[PDB]
């Protein structure tokens, strides 16, 4: 097309044949994934091309896409599930014809002739605004002035003849044997047909969400980046150079590929076939798809279709177990979870009954979507819940409609058992992560499963366990709270930048040698006020050069320690790191646990300012071995102040003093007469003499972040300090 | 000039190697040589005048043919350490040319 | 083709000799002094091992061949 | 690696190897030889040692027929060397040495001669399948002595995996023989 | 690890125990509890307020 | 033990079974340790009090001081001190390049005070020779490294011209020659000696 | 201990004084590993028990398929595991199949549920992981030790460095690079991309950037910085360098980066063939190799390495050698003239570095 381009529109014989060229390559990948007919096979396949797909087949024919089947599907947090609805472009239009790179080459090598002639007598240094506006046009493209080699090509002479007797030297036929494209800075630009094949697709949201992705579901596109695909397809495929068995593996590479596909691939509409089960699983498998049966294989590996079913289930039961009086619930039953309840797709069971002693009226039955209900259609007190899992394909991720359909279908169905006609169905697709209940709702019930359905699908570590599987399968990586804190659990906060750390002095060299000391663990509740302070003078620090390595580890293991001695009622439910690379030796740590989980904290920390507190440390530091200190960081505050106040104050305050640290040695004392008693840590200071020092301290922090930010007052005043008492990293303007 | 010359054969050759990638001895005796010409580019210069100048007899070339369904081409592996002479000869004589 | 000592209530191979001159020992006889044990081979051969020594390489320290048995 | 110069153990495993595999083997008769792999021994070959390759000193009629073809031929050396069949290296450095001879012959015989053309300047040599043959020295042992001692194990080897392995599976149903028979013996 | 040294500087006076093993042995509270509680009511509530507003207009 | 010379708080000084010349006394740690990098900074301290007195002592006699130090292959800190006439202190720089290029590894040239601990890390084998001016040549090609390349170095004809004693088992002398060394060393020391009245705490 | 050797020395000491009571009372005082995708190192863990799970009845994926766990050991496997730990279910299993005859009606993963191994095969295998989780960590601890970037490194070269900070240092080059005033800002402690650094760190090699900057601006120079970090798979050590250009060339250095880095690899890689730097930290996931090039202050570009055969590992120094003119020698051969070269280059850069108030005030 680059070389023909002003030909090939007037030659159409030879488009037949690039119809028939690209139908024969497409038929290729048909038969490599065994089909006989086009229906299992969408266009988009091809297209979605390296961005997100994997291939990427540029075309040249009028392929008429199945565009009825452009309809992308989403979850609201209402539970409702809202649709979405929208010729893949031929590379002529894009391929500038041969005539207009003649003229718009003598032109625009002309006119830089002009700007370099006007240049040479300006002496002026050449803009870079024409070199970014000029940069696809000439024959030599004015990009080959950037080349960086032209220093040397301009003395490589022999070079356009010398490409076509390389077809002699070299047994790789070239296509490119006309253009040296280092010369020919590069002819043709595909970019606007990238772009406008996404378009064409509608592809961004709509492709994504479509394929495996709504499995992954983890936020949009930006953070995804492909690895490399290793595995069997690899290493050792490679090394044992086996290749009269490797034609008998050859579908294999595929596999990545036809896994993040299969949801489209696998897809029931056939012309003609015929659909099996996947054993222990209810995954619906239409032909031998080569590779995806050992892919969901080694997704589902073990039980793990079951261990799904029945940990939602008795998630479900873990709430109902706390509802039960605001529901009149007088216990909650579990059912029998018979082993093949959660994949048998003819007929389900109850699986969550309870029971109750209520004069009661109930819906009809009626959807997640439906925001109200005929609630008193009926009168009756039995209920039962029913779960039913599901793997969604591009024809049906329907779970609305599944929902509703089942429910329907297994009450009506005399091979169901069921212990009253009032009741639910929960639906999930295993495939997209969405949702769906179909009821005969008690007017309690629909916002108590609204909430917690949304809650328990992260929460549901069986589907974490699924979705890290997918992932690894993928090998698709990512690249990536401030009321919890308050509300009632036991959260913690802990540090590891002060256990680690080294002081310079200079050699008689002149240069910078180091000394090591010293480093404390800050470990801090701020709802009880509490913190744990853990020195480490001699074990560490002798033992290794290791040591900051080692230090992550033993910043984990001592805080795993001190957890698993103290109590078992009131370890901690959270714990919040900005360090987070300091997550994943926790991580390991908590694989004793299990009941604890980690967050990174998304807001900036003090822990500097505790550097600041190593004064206070230095005390420490006069102590001869690595004892532990405990603290309450409040003192009269403890009572009064220490919900609401006190930990945005010593937020406030702990940062404050960083930036400050000289000028709070006057501010702590605002008088000079006032001071800090030794059984205090912060100066004695009434209400308003505290709220004088916090707001004087507060406006010091945005007077400094002002002298940077200097057109400060409109904007920063109402929103930042909002986000600077979160702690946020706020550097926007740029940014966005 | 000769010093930017022999950059242009050793890149060209290279190049072949950038897109084949896979190496028997032949092509690592052939990468060995042009990473070496890099290294010796003033000494890679006196062996390619003095091969120049003496040797005229060569050691054999090897021939197979590239297969185009309408027609062969003969294709021929001159021995590497010939080839960089031959390289910079070529480059050196469309330069004059 | 191997000697195996084994411990009391431990199914593991706590110890393996293995040499190519091992073969199947179809008779073993302990001295009641427990100072040599006796080994015969199939081939009219007999080997001499210390009880102790657990020498996993293996070894034919004295061996004889006087006897006319044929296995 | 490949190259520099022919040992003696080098050029004798090459014969030897020509003996059994031979005559156009030479990837399998580089396994045998290390470091002088599959293009060099057969220049090896061809070149210096070929019988036939008639190492002898040049006469008065093969001189003439070099020079005479000179004339003719230009630089055709491949085509000049079946004629004179004293092959390509032969008649170059001949040719070459005759060049010497006439401009040297007076005023170059003593001190020509020695001031220059003595010896390449220590340069790596492109040639060395032409030139010679060395010694394998006083004390050649380990690198000679583990190339001799795969090269006698390779050359009697004679055998397929199959016969290999097959005659084991005779020995191991003798042995199967002896201790099945003695069980039936004694259990009888 | 029973042996290793705990300060406790969280009462008006420090102490020193052994620890691991006596920590992990060891009306005013139904007071603090309430007024914070309540006051988490009326922030939680707040929020919602704000928030649910500006999403009545969007 | 009859050949130890002098004997202070962190390191002793004593004559090696094989001097060089009859000045030769070495220093080492009472402390069993591998190097002066993982000496502590007390005995590496007394190393360069003795470097000053020996000079000092040295600096009497007519002779300058030259000491070095071999971290290779070695489980206890010894410190080498060998006296040599002031007209081969400079020939010092030129021997040691030499003999360094010779041996194939580049010692690298470091001033009065850098090198000793500064260069490695605590577990690296390491030479280091530190010349009359107090110039350091330090190097860290270890491998193959000659274990007495500092006695072949000032063994050598311009320095001190004993080629022989460069192997320190055959120089070897008798016991009774051995005490007299010491003896005369412990005397020519004693008035420069001020650990001698260090003792009185 | 090491004071018993003080008294020890001590007894010959008070005899050299020769004052007998002084002896006796110096004699009365003695004679009376593995990584992961997010690049951490952690500790490691082994499938002792794994062997043993499956169910003894059918053909070998199915055994692996049946085996049962609860949620629990899942949990701890997703978490512990690599995505080759998945991907690897695939050996035993096909590696045999390959022979087979195939139909298309039942075929490529449905041959490798019926091939039989059984413990002799798993226990070789699991012999041959724990061999090679010993050779990772082997590995990782060399990646340690010939470290020569860390102030703890035996291969240290401490003459190089003009300034430290508390957490980072910096340095000329080890050998003859594209300037006199070619400087590296390092980490002192080891990680393998500057991504990787928490923020502290990252924040810290931020901050010897404005200076750099202002040092050669006063020069009326520019200066690209710039990170390769080929590293990350294999953890050797980054450091970004800091290279001075002529205000000309500092203008047009934007143009060929940004050229160069859409000619890097072969056009069909799978991501995107380049990346605008706005918030490097969130817009390339850690353990990925990369490369990334700021010019001054100004957030520049950055690329992830997908083919380290294809990407060379010189690419910024011949790019910027490129506008230099310079001969390949500049960049190709890294020629470590070093003893009086870097003392004198050093020295010179820190009698220009010291009004920088950020390396006094520490
Ligand atoms: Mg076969
Ligand atoms: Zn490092």
């Amino acid at each position: 097309m680059t070389y023909f381009r002003e030909a090939v529109v007037n030659t159409q014989e030879l488009l037949d044949l690039l119809v028939k060229c690209e139908n024969k390559i497409q038929t290729r990948i048909k038969i490599g994934l065994n089909s006989k007919m086009p229906s299992r096979f969408p266009p988009v396949v091809f297209y979605t091309p390296k961005e997100i797909g994997g291939l990427g087949m540029l075309s040249m024919g009028h392929v008429l896409i199945p565009q009825s089947d452009l309809r992308w599907m989403q979850q609201t947090e209402a539970g409702g599930v809202t649709h979405f609805r929208s010729l893949i472009p031929n590379l002529y239009r894009y391929i500038q014809p041969w005539e207009a790179e003649f003229v718009d080459s003598v032109r625009v090598w002309a006119e830089y002739a002009l700007k370099r002639q006007e240049a040479n007598a300006q002496n002026r240094r050449l803009t870079l605004e024409d070199l970014d506006d000029s940069w696809d046009r000439g024959i030599p493209r004015i990009n080959t002035l950037f080349q960086k080699d032209r220093h040397t090509l301009a003395y490589d002479k022999g070079w356009r003849v010398r490409t076509e007797f390389k077809a002699y030297q070299i047994l790789k036929q070239n296509p490119f044997w006309w253009t040296h494209q280092r010369h020919d800075g590069k002819l043709w630009n595909l970019n606007n047909y990238r772009t406008d094949m996404i378009q064409a697709l509608g592809g961004v949201e709509g492709i994504l969400e479509h394929t495996l992705f709504r499995g992954t579901y983890f936020p949009t596109w930006e953070g995804l980046f492909w690895e490399r695909a290793s595995g069997f397809e690899e290493s050792m495929k490679f090394k044992k150079l086996t290749n009269a068995q490797r034609s008998g593996l050859n579908q294999i590479p595929n596999r990545r590929f036809t896994l993040w596909w299969s949801p489209t691939i696998n897809r029931a509409n056939v012309y003609v076939g015929f659909q099996v089960q996947l054993d222990l699983t209810g995954i619906f498998m239409h032909g031998k798809i080569p590779t995806l049966k050992i892919s969901l294989i080694q997704i589902f590996r073990a039980h793990l279709w079951q261990k799904i079913h029945e940990s939602v289930v008795m998630d479900l039961c873990q709430v109902f177990d706390q509802e039960l009086d605001a529901l009149e619930i007088q216990t909650v039953q579990k059912e029998t979870i018979h082993p093949r309840k959660s994949y048998k797709m003819n007929s389900s069971c109850a699986d969550v009954l309870l029971f109750a002693q209520y004069k009661w009226n109930v819906s009809r039955p009626s959807l997640m979507a439906d925001s109200k209900d005929v609630m008193d259609n009926t009168t009756t007190q039995k209920y039962w819940l029913d779960v039913q899992l599901r793997w969604g394909d591009y024809d049906s991720h329907d779970v609305e409609r599944y929902a509703r359909a089942k429910f329907l279908d297994y009450t009506t169905d005399n091979m169901s058992i069921y212990p009253s006609p009032t009741g639910v169905l929960i639906a999930i697709d295993l495939a997209y992560n969405l949702y769906s209940a179909y009821g005969n709702w008690f007017p309690g019930m629909k916002p108590l499963i609204r909430q917690a359905m949304a809650k328990i699908i992260k929460a549901n570590p069986a589907f974490y366990v699924l979705r890290e599987r997918i992932r690894k399968g993928l090998q698709l990586y990512s690249s990536e709270n401030y009321g919890e804190l308050f509300s009632n659990q036991i959260i913690w906060f802990v540090d590891d930048t002060n256990v680690y750390r080294v002081t310079i002095h200079k050699t008689f060299e002149g240069n910078l040698t180091t000394k090591p000391i010293n480093g404390a663990i800050f470990i801090f509740n701020p709802r009880t006020g509490q913190l744990f302070l853990k020195i480490i003078h001699t074990s560490v620090w002798a033992g290794q050069k290791r040591l900051s390595q080692l230090a992550k580890w033993k910043t984990a293991e001592e805080v795993a320690a001190l957890i698993r001695s103290l109590p078992v009622e009131e370890q901690p439910r959270q714990i919040i790191v900005t360090r987070k690379a300091m997550l994943d030796p926790l991580e390991v740590h908590l694989l004793d646990f299990p009941n604890i989980v980690i967050k990174g904290s998304e807001l900036m920390l003090p822990f500097q300012a505790i550097m600041k507190v190593e004064k206070f440390g230095d005390l420490i530091l006069k102590a001869t071995e690595p004892q532990m200190v405990l603290f309450n960081l409040y003192d009269d505050w403890l009572k009064t102040i220490s919900s609401y106040t006190a930990f945005s104050r010593v937020v406030l305050i702990m940062r404050g003093m960083h930036i400050n640290p000289d000028k709070t040695k006057v501010i702590l004392k605002p008088d000079k007469t006032t001071i800090t008693e030794p059984h205090h840590i912060w100066p004695t200071l009434s209400d308003d003499d505290w709220i004088k020092v916090e707001l004087a301290l507060k406006d010091m922090i945005l007077a400094d972040y002002g002298k940077k930010n200097n057109v400060n007052v409109a904007s920063l005043t109402q929103s930042e300090v909002r986000d600077i008492i979160l702690g946020m990293e706020i550097s926007a303007p740029s940014q966005q | 000039h000769d010093t930017k010359l022999l950059i242009l054969a050793l890149e060209r050759l290279k190049e072949s190697y950038s897109v084949k990638n896979r190496l028997n001895q032949s092509q690592r005796e052939e990468l060995a040589l042009i990473e070496q010409a890099y290294d010796n580019p003033h000494e890679a210069l006196s062996r390619i005048k003095r091969h120049m100048l003496t040797q005229r007899a060569f050691k054999e070339v090897g021939i197979e043919f590239m297969d185009l369904y309408t027609h062969l081409i003969p294709v021929y592996d001159i021995e590497p350490l010939e080839k960089v002479t031959d390289a910079y000869l070529d480059q050196y004589l469309w330069y004059e040319a | 083709k191997s000697v195996r000592i084994w411990e009391w209530e431990i199914p593991v191979d706590t110890k393996l000799i293995q040499n190519v001159g091992l073969h199947a020992i179809p008779t073993m006889t302990k001295s009641p002094n427990d100072k040599w044990v006796v080994g015969q081979c199939m081939d009219n051969r007999i080997v001499l091992f210390q009880l102790v020594d657990d020498k996993l390489r293996f070894s034919k320290k004295k061996a004889f061949r006087g006897h006319n048995a044929a296995g | 690696i490949k190259g520099g110069v022919w040992k003696n153990t080098e050029d004798e495993i090459l014969k030897a190897a020509i003996m059994k595999y031979g005559k156009n083997q030479w990837s399998r008769i580089a396994s045998l030889l290390h470091r002088k792999s599959a293009k060099q021994c057969k220049a090896r070959w061809f070149e210096w040692l070929d019988p036939g390759i008639k190492k002898t000193e040049w006469s008065r009629e093969e001189d003439e027929k070099l020079l005479h073809l000179a004339k003719l031929m230009p630089t055709q050396w491949r085509t000049i060397a079946p004629i004179v069949g004293r092959t390509s290296a032969q008649c170059l450095e001949r040719y070459e040495h005759l060049l010497d001879e006439a401009q040297r012959k007076a005023e170059g015989l003593d001190e020509e001669a020695t001031e220059t053309r003595k010896l390449k300047p220590g340069e790596i040599d492109p040639t060395p399948e032409t030139k010679p043959a060395r010694p394998d020295p006083i004390d050649m042992d380990d690198d000679e002595l583990e190339m001799l001692s795969e090269a006698r194990a390779r050359l009697a080897n004679t055998q397929g995996k199959k016969a290999k392995r097959k005659a084991r599976e005779r020995q191991l149903s003798d042995a199967r023989r002896l201790a099945s028979l003695q069980k039936r013996r004694e259990m009888r | 690890y029973s042996n290793i040294k705990v300060i406790d500087m969280t009462g008006k006076q420090q102490k020193i125990y052994s620890g691991y093993d006596s920590f992990s042995m060891k009306l005013i509270h139904n007071l603090n509890l309430l007024v914070d509680l309540t006051e988490e009511g009326i922030r939680r509530s707040n929020q919602q307020l704000i928030s649910l507003k500006d999403q009545t207009t969007a | 033990k009859h050949l130890v010379v002098a004997i202070g708080n962190k390191c002793y000084a004593a004559m090696p079974k094989g001097p060089l010349t009859e000045d030769h006394v070495m220093v080492l740690s009472v402390g069993h340790i591998q190097s002066q990098v993982s000496a502590p900074v007390e005995v590496r301290d007394e190393i360069e009090k003795f470097k000053s007195a020996f000079t000092l002592m040295a600096n009497k006699q007519g002779k300058a001081l030259v000491t070095f130090e071999r971290n290779f292959r070695t489980q206890h800190l010894q410190v080498q001190m060998v006296m040599i006439d002031k007209s081969s202190s400079k020939a010092l720089k030129s021997s040691f390049t030499t003999a360094a290029a010779c041996a194939g590894f580049e010692l690298v040239t470091m001033g009065p005070d850098e090198s000793l601990l500064d260069m490695v890390n605590e577990g690296c084998p390491y030479f280091v020779a530190e010349l009359p001016d107090g110039s350091k040549l330090f190097t860290r090609s270890m491998k193959g490294f000659p274990l007495h390349f500092g006695r072949e170095v000032l063994a050598s004809t311009p320095i001190l011209d004993c080629e022989d004693k460069v192997d320190w088992k055959a120089c070897v002398l008798a016991k009774e020659k051995e005490v007299e060394l010491v003896n005369k060393l412990k005397s020519d020391f004693k008035p420069f000696d001020f650990t001698a009245e260090d003792d009185s705490d | 201990e090491d004071e018993k050797n003080k008294l020890s020395a001590k007894i010959l000491k008070a005899e050299m004084k020769g004052d007998t009571d002084l002896v006796k009372k110096l004699k009365r005082k003695l004679e009376s590993m593995r990584r992961d995708r997010e690049g951490n190192i952690l500790p490691a863990s082994s499938r002792r028990s794994d062997s043993d799970r499956h169910g003894e009845g059918s053909s070998r994926m199915r055994r692996e398929y049946e085996k049962s766990q609860d949620l629990d050991s899942m949990v701890r496997e997703e978490k512990t595991g690599t995505a080759g730990d998945q991907l690897r279910l695939f050996e035993r299993s096909l590696i045999k199949s390959s022979k087979i005859r195939r139909h298309d009606d039942e075929s490529v993963d449905d041959i490798a549920e019926m091939q039989k191994g059984k413990k002799k095969s798993d226990e070789k295998d699991k012999k041959r992981k724990e061999k090679e989780s010993i050779k990772e960590h082997k590995r990782i601890e060399r990646s340690f030790d010939d470290c020569s970037r860390c102030i703890d490194s035996s291969r240290l070269k401490k003459h190089n460095i003009i300034a430290v900070g508390i957490n980072t240092y910096l340095a000329v080059v080890e050998w003859d690079g594209l300037d006199d005033e070619h400087l590296i800002i390092v980490p002192t402690q080891h990680c393998s991309s500057t991504i990787q650094l928490d923020e502290n760190v990252w924040d810290e090699m931020r901050l010897w950037r404005k200076g750099l900057v202002a040092v050669w601006k006063s020069q009326n120079r520019d200066c690209i910085f710039f990170e390769m970090s080929r590293h990350v798979d294999s953890n050797p050590h980054v450091f970004i360098e800091c290279v001075p250009v002529e205000q000309e060339i500092g203008d047009m250095a934007s143009i060929y980066f940004k050229k160069a880095i859409n000619e890097c690899e072969g056009e069909y890689m799978d991501n995107k063939k380049l990346i605008e730097t706005k918030d490097l930290r969130r817009q390339i996931p850690k353990g990925f190799s990369y490369f990334a090039v700021d010019f001054g202050l100004s957030n520049g570009f950055a690329h992830v390495i997908e083919s380290h055969d294809h990407f060379p590992s010189t690419f910024a120094t011949e790019i910027i050698a490129g506008m230099l003119d310079l001969p390949p020698k500049k960049w190709r051969k890294r020629e470590t003239d070093e003893m009086s070269k870097q003392k004198s280059r050093a020295e010179n850069f820190k009698k220009l570095w010291e009004p920088v108030d950020w390396t006094k005030r520490l």
